[PDB]
């Protein structure tokens, strides 16, 4: 039942995450972001549905906080400038293997 | 005469307007006004976000957020079923 | 008497025809297709693709 | 579910295009114009109802914007002077393989 995509492995029981076989420590909110991002791999994820589903509806903060979140995800697993979690202008981000 | 009023769709449009007014009044007043002037219901012109900010003293990002709140609450099946029937 | 109705003594087969043509138009072309907007499925059961 | 026409192909998920098998990056609103073109393939496109549906009803600009955008579509995929995206004088444009 473990969720795997390319080189990212996740276990839903103890919430540990493996990048290319190397375990990394990850924050809970970013863990939910990553879980959603794999569970909808192959479909672009834009911000409004990110705040709608992943985050609470009482969230009154700015839009830059989720950007900082995806920034920590970038520096966590796909540190390269070209990364598995690509971005789209105005349509948020998506995790797919580059072609 | 194609240009003649159907005299049936007119009453349907009026009742749809009544349903829209009831639905909007059920929502919070700030959201109702925001969407009303966003789609130009009460006036002849829909307006961009900066007009909404100038008339409500908020930034355009806040208006985007309240619009997100509006169509999020508007997807509620209580309104979705009661309005989707009108087609 | 109802015998005429039951025994089909006086009953007639009546046939009607319904022409309909798709023609060129400045808007493009009119298609004889099932891509009919805002229709249910119980009324789409008896149409071919 | 990917929508295809001649040598242009579109995936509805990650908003990219292939032109004769070559992936091509394109602007968002320009992509919406292309989406209209493919979704109404074989049917002529006029600037007004293009403005009505694709663009917001609050658009207060001039009419040169759509012509320029069609020029971008030409220079991105149909670089040839004769192109699959034919133009009608006063009636707009159309996506059609030339006869």
């Amino acid at each position: 039942v473990r969720l795997t995509f390319a080189d990212i492995e996740l276990d839903e029981e103890t919430h540990e995450v493996w990048k290319a076989g190397q375990p990394v420590s990850l924050s809970p909110t970013e863990f939910t972001l990553l879980r959603y991002f794999v569970i909808n791999a192959g479909t672009v994820l834009s911000k409004p549905k990110i705040l709608d589903h992943v985050w609470r509806y009482d969230f009154g903060g700015d839009v830059n906080v989720v950007e900082s979140y995806v920034s920590y995800l970038r520096r966590k697993i796909d540190t390269g400038e070209k990364r598995l979690l690509h971005t789209l202008r105005g349509v948020g981000y998506v995790l797919r293997e580059p072609r | 005469d194609s240009e003649a009023v159907v005299a049936v769709d007119a009453v349907s449009f009026t009742l749809l307007q009544d349903q829209l007014q009831s639905v909007l009044d059920t929502l919070s007043e700030r959201e109702a006004g925001v969407v009303r002037l966003r789609f130009g219901l009460t006036d002849g012109q829909p307006r961009t976000l900066d007009e909404i900010g100038q008339v409500y003293g908020v930034t355009r990002e806040r208006i985007r957020q309240i619009e997100s709140k509006t169509m999020s609450k508007l997807r509620h099946p209580s309104r979705s079923q009661v309005l989707r029937d009108y087609l | 008497s109802n015998r005429l109705v039951e025994e089909d003594v006086l009953t007639s087969i009546h046939i009607e025809e319904h022409e309909i043509d798709a023609r060129d138009t400045k808007l493009g072309a009119e298609e004889i297709t099932r891509d009919i907007p805002n229709i249910s499925d119980e009324v789409l059961a008896d149409l071919d693709e």
